[PDB]
RNA sequence: AACUUGAGUGCAGAAGAGGAAAGUGGAAUUCCAUGUGUAGCGGUGAAAUGCGCAGAGAUAUGGAGGAACACCAGUGGCGAAGGCGACUUUCUGGUCUGUAACUGACGCUGAUGUGCGAAAGCGUGGGGAUCAAACAGGAUUAGAUACCCUGGUAGUCCACGCCGUAAACGAUGAGUGCUAAGUGUUAGGGGGUGCCCCUUAGUGCUGCAGCUAACGCAUUAAGCACUCCGCCUGGGGAGUA
RNA sequence: AAUGUUCAAA
């Protein structure tokens, strides 16, 4: 529980998830818009990101680590307002990563909406 | 199919000694060599179809040239069939 | 009449006498009907650019084989897969 | 004018992959057409023997 | 392949026999035929235990081996011969010592050198060697279960299990029916896929060609008057009424898992049928 | 009888997702295994059905299994057409350029037959990962059998065998000659100094002459000539009896 | 990214 952390966030169009962990994948304190009472498509605002990175980041209480090293899953509208506002708990962002799973034409997508 | 020199092992052995091929008696030999070159291949690939019209087209031209040599003398045609075995 | 180049990797976690044993057997497999081995090159251990089989390193070997009847290298292509000292391999023709 | 390219060439292809791990287009690089056909049949069998990576 | 019969007679109309193409029929040679009496499903007392057996054609048991001895000693496959006992074909080999014995036939072979117990022997078709020497991914018939006995697994016409991987004292081999079972690491296991592939494509058509095999006709439940079968006689035809279908000896027969609790193999079963 | 321009055969080289048969690899989806963790994930215009403390989704490792091959990739190439795009090997068709050594009109078109022929469908087999008719559940409206969402069977996948249709479309049959010019591009071949102009073959645009009802086509003709075949004769009724 | 039907007789 001692002073480390990698940041795994995703942001689809619904309920941008923030979950910070250690060098392994062990689940310090996950956080969502859904733990906060956002349901009517305020599940994903940049204001929903404004209370996303805060209530996971400030809920360290065992590590309070030195850097965060974000890994950006989920191409969606809550990206950079969850990484600027991650700094508001005082954690010293210094290098960012963007990992969204790009297929190589594996499985055919679901059909087009109308 | 036939290689270069194997074609050379079949071209010189039919035509008259003109030292220049492309005769109405040497083209039949290399065409039949190309047929039974490829017609053994179509035994093991009975799924293939783009190879088969290349077979059938040159069978067409062979039936043209063996129905051109009629108009000159049949004595070329008769023993020319008797050596390089075709039907009819 | 067909310049078969083969090249293959050997697992890093062996002992060196077995490493110079595999280069002796597989250049005898190619020695059946024309070896023509102009280079048995131990172009050595590097870090290959990604990871395979939890092995970060590998032992390359570059072999040139010339032949006509082209039966020979398919013995290698059968027998190299079934073993597990060779994580990847290639044969490639050139004329 | 540079001669033909095999996948034993360790680094000659690396100047023509992007920094991330993808090919450059002919529009971006500015070579001929045939040369980059030799690139696209060269660098893929480079990837098959792991001399050049997929994704950084 | 199979050959089919032109409908000339109203029994023959749809019957399709197996056509014997690869057979190289010698008269089955004298030194291995062992005399087999029929027995029609009546045990040592004399009363009928399992039903539906009876007078087939008079068969003759051909002793084949499975506990393959003779390490490092070769064999030539002479001829493929028909067998009436089992469903796969059989094959005769001749050792270089000069001994004759049968083995069951893999998919493709007509002559050649195959060796047995070949711990250093290349894994071609029909080649047979102990189990931990096999690389992962191949197919395999004729598998032992306890070492040195003679295989009980994948001997039928066409079936072949395959190795998923290893443990160190066991492996994880997955069978034909979909189970995944650990077996002990030192077991003979003949490589390949056992032959005679179109055996279930036959369509025997006549009533007699099940009666020649030795299968007497059954009789359904809901025709018997109700002291012989629980779907007893009703007025007319009758729905089965009782809240499941049942066996003649009063057990449920439609979806009731029956294996004896523990019996010292459940720690080996990894994944059952699906 | 001969000749050689039409078409063929030789010689050199040049390309190409043309096909058929084995083999190898990477990204991704899903479902199993176990770590950490706890109150929701997912969902739309908004919401619910569905999954969740018995331990979800987010994440760490690992396994299994099938499908398609991001970047290159482009009015780019190849095939008669449908079409074909990871990589290597085995077999094999076709066209282009230059060259003049032969053969000396051997050619064109094709009535009936003979064959190839997307996608769905059918038969006996296997395979089943994502999708996904019928259907089932929740909203929407007055009702909604629909568009929306959560699931899901056939099928989509491979071998063998049928069916033989489509906006199978440049809505433009096939062959051969002839009449301004610019302008890209692909595969070559010669001339003069990595660059500058000569012609052949395809393939895009802009454009006179000419035809055209007009839109527009215009050296890849819908222009000017010939040769052969297929087809129409007002729309409904009808591609039906 | 909508929830919106119809207009008796030439
Ligand atoms: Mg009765
Ligand atoms: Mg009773
Ligand atoms: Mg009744
Ligand atoms: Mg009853
Ligand atoms: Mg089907
Ligand atoms: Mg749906
Ligand atoms: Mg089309
Ligand atoms: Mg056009
Ligand atoms: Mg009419």
């Amino acid at each position: 529980n001692i002073e480390n952390g990698v940041a795994h966030i995703r942001s689809t169009f619904n309920n941008t998830i923030v979950t910070i962990t250690d060098e392994f994948g062990n689940a310090l304190s996950w956080s969502s818009a859904g733990a906060l009472g956002f349901k009517g498509s305020k599940k994903s605002t940049p204001f929903a990101a404004q209370m996303a990175s805060e209530t996971a980041s400030k809920s360290a209480m065992e590590h309070g680590l030195k850097t965060v090293e974000v890994t950006v899953k989920g191409p969606g509208p809550g990206r950079e307002s969850a990484i600027r506002a991650l700094q508001s708990a005082g954690l010293e962002v210094t290098a960012i990563r963007d990992v969204t799973p790009v297929p190589h034409n594996g499985c055919r997508p679901p059909k087009r909406r109308r | 199919a036939i290689s270069q020199e194997r074609k050379n092992e079949i071209i010189k052995e039919y035509r008259v000694h003109e030292t220049d091929t492309g005769s109405p008696e040497v083209q039949i030999a290399v065409l039949t060599a190309e047929i039974n070159a490829v017609n053994e291949h179509l035994r093991t690939h009975k799924k293939d179809h783009h190879s088969r019209r290349g077979l059938l087209k040159m069978v067409g031209r062979r039936r043209h040239l063996l129905n051109y040599l009629r108009s000159k003398d049949i004595q070329r045609y008769r023993e020319l069939i008797k050596s390089l075995g075709i039907r009819r | 009449m067909r310049t078969y180049e083969v090249m293959y990797i050997v697992r890093p976690n062996i002992e060196e006498d077995a490493k110079k044993a595999l280069v002796e057997r597989f250049n005898g497999i190619l020695a059946t009907e024309g070896a023509e081995v102009l280079e048995a090159k131990d172009w050595g251990k590097r870090r290959l650019a990604y990871e395979i089989n939890d092995f970060k390193d590998g032992f390359y070997n570059i072999v040139r084989v010339k032949s006509d009847n082209n039966k020979a290298t398919d013995e290698f292509q059968r027998l190299a897969k079934i073993s597990d000292d060779i994580i990847r391999y290639m044969v490639i023709r050139e004329d | 004018g540079i001669t033909h390219i095999d996948y034993k060439d360790t680094e000659l292809l690396k100047r023509f992959i992007s920094e991330r791990g993808k090919i450059l287009p002919r529009r971006v690089t500015g070579t001929s057409a045939k040369y980059q056909r030799m690139l696209t049949t060269a660098i893929k069998r480079s990837r098959h023997m792991a001399l050049l990576p997929y994704v950084k | 392949a199979i050959k089919k019969y032109k409908p000339i007679t109203n029994g023959r109309r749809n019957m399709t026999s197996l056509d014997f193409a690869e057979i190289t029929k010698t008269t089955p040679e004298k030194s291995l035929l062992k005399p087999l009496p029929k027995k029609a499903g009546r045990n040592n007392q004399g009363k009928l235990t399992v039903r539906h057996h009876g007078g087939g054609h008079k068969r003759q048991y051909r002793v084949i081996d499975f506990k393959r001895n003779k390490d490092g000693i070769n064999a030539k496959v002479d001829s493929i011969q028909y067998d009436p006992n089992r469903s796969a074909n059989i094959a005769l080999v001749v050792y270089a010592d000069g001994e004759k014995r049968y083995i069951i036939a893999p998919k493709g072979l007509e002559v050649g050198q195959i060796v047995e117990s070949g711990a250093e022997a290349d894994i071609k078709v029909g080649n047979a060697l102990p189990l931990q020497n096999i690389p992962v991914g191949t197919v395999v018939h004729n598998i032992e279960l306890k070492p040195g006995k003679g295989g009980q697994i994948a001997r039928s016409a066409g079936a072949s299990a395959q190795v998923l991987g290893k443990e160190g004292k066991y492996v994880l081999i997955r069978l034909r029916s979909g189970e995944v079972r650990m077996i002990l690491s030192t077991c003979r296991a003949t490589i390949g896929q056992v032959g005679n592939l179109q055996h279930e494509l036959v369509n025997v058509g006549k009533a007699g060609r099940s009666r020649w095999k030795g299968i007497r006709p059954t009789v359904r439940g809901s025709v018997m008057n109700p002291n012989d079968h629980p779907h007893g006689g009703g007025e007319g035809r009758a729905p089965i009424g009782r809240p499941s279908p049942m066996s003649p000896w009063g057990k449920p027969t439609l979806g009731k898992k029956t294996r004896r609790g523990k019996k010292s193999s459940d720690k080996l079963i990894v994944r059952g049928r699906k």
